């Protein structure tokens, strides 16, 4: 498989293509403020600090919150726009691609402000799968065979 | 390598083994296994504290004992540690190094045999 | 707090088992997307 | 073991690894405050360099 013992070839082209297609997305907040606890009002505000979260190794200062679908995500960002002193703290969201963060890694809901509404902070010292890429992964047979 | 310690020592060549150092994060020494007399072992050269830097380096590498043989001149470097993150009454921000490769054990210094 | 998908080949160039080279090669994800916002 | 005396190869492959893990930590907290003497307090405050 390895020696210079081959007839020259010339001819290759794409014969075939496998792809592991992130097809649903997952979102994280994090801004720089405990969003689970009370924000104060316009002139009464109230900046509270943020408590921090370990995933896959790292200590962020700042609260990541989980989102698993987008409408929940814009929900809360809307809600956001009302108390700017905070919104003011995010850092960014970052769209990720669907489930490499576990389950295991979250709080259950929580009520936001108020709120009716409810984030799911990232950290419980968590890790985040090591997926395996099976539709792009070929066994020997398979392989050969495509 | 499963040569034979007592006939084979002049397979010791970079055609028949060959050695390389690695981080996992793209730092990498690689070690032309003719150059050692007879022995395959790593000394580093530390510091800590005001500056960090770990330099693992093969010792008497090249060297037609007994000499200090390229020394450190050549040796893979460690040195982005990570910083931890904090708050205040205003976050300063951290800084991602080996954290993620320690907890899935493998941050450390590792030695391909080939 | 970092987002990186790297992507590798299992055992790649090892005569098994061990880890081959694992991840010192790779395809590395990491260029993800942030969303926009405004403020008051 | 230096010269091109040698039959031609073709072969090579990862035979074996060892590995020195990184296993335990240590940390450095440097910051320019002696933390070893009085602070004061919230509006007493001491800045001890």
């Amino acid at each position: 498989r390895s020696n210079n013992d081959v007839l020259a070839t010339s001819t290759m082209r794409v014969h075939a293509i496998k792809s592991e297609l992130f097809t649903q997305l997952e979102y994280i907040l994090t801004i720089g403020a405990n969003l689970r606890k009370s924000f104060g009002t316009a002139e009464k505000p109230k900046f509270p600090s943020s408590s921090g979260s370990t995933h896959d190794g790292i200590y962020n200062p700042y609260d990541m919150y989980w989102f698993n679908d987008y409408e929940s995500l814009k929900e809360v960002m809307d809600y956001l726009t009302g108390y700017p002193w905070i919104q003011q703290s995010i850092k960014n969201v970052t769209i990720i691609p669907s489930g490499f963060i576990k389950q295991e890694s979250l709080n259950d809901h929580e009520p936001v402000n108020g709120g009716d509404l409810s984030v799911r902070k990232l950290g419980k010292q968590g890790v985040s799968n090591q997926k395996d890429f099976n539709a792009i992964s070929l066994d020997y047979q398979s392989l050969m065979f495509t | 390598l499963g040569l034979n310690p007592i006939n084979d020592k002049h397979l010791l060549r970079p055609n028949i083994v060959t050695a390389e150092l690695t981080d996992y994060a793209g730092n990498r020494l690689p070690i032309d296994l003719s150059l050692i007399e007879t022995n395959l072992e790593f000394d580093s050269f530390v510091t800590m504290g005001a500056k960090n830097e770990i330099k693992v380096y093969v010792k008497n590498y090249n060297a037609r004992g007994n000499n200090v043989g390229q020394y450190i001149d050549n040796a893979l470097t460690i040195n982005n540690f990570d910083t931890i993150g904090f708050s205040v009454d205003a976050i300063t921000e951290g800084h991602v190094g080996y954290a993620p490769l320690f907890k899935q054990d493998k941050f450390g210094v590792h030695l391909r045999l080939g």
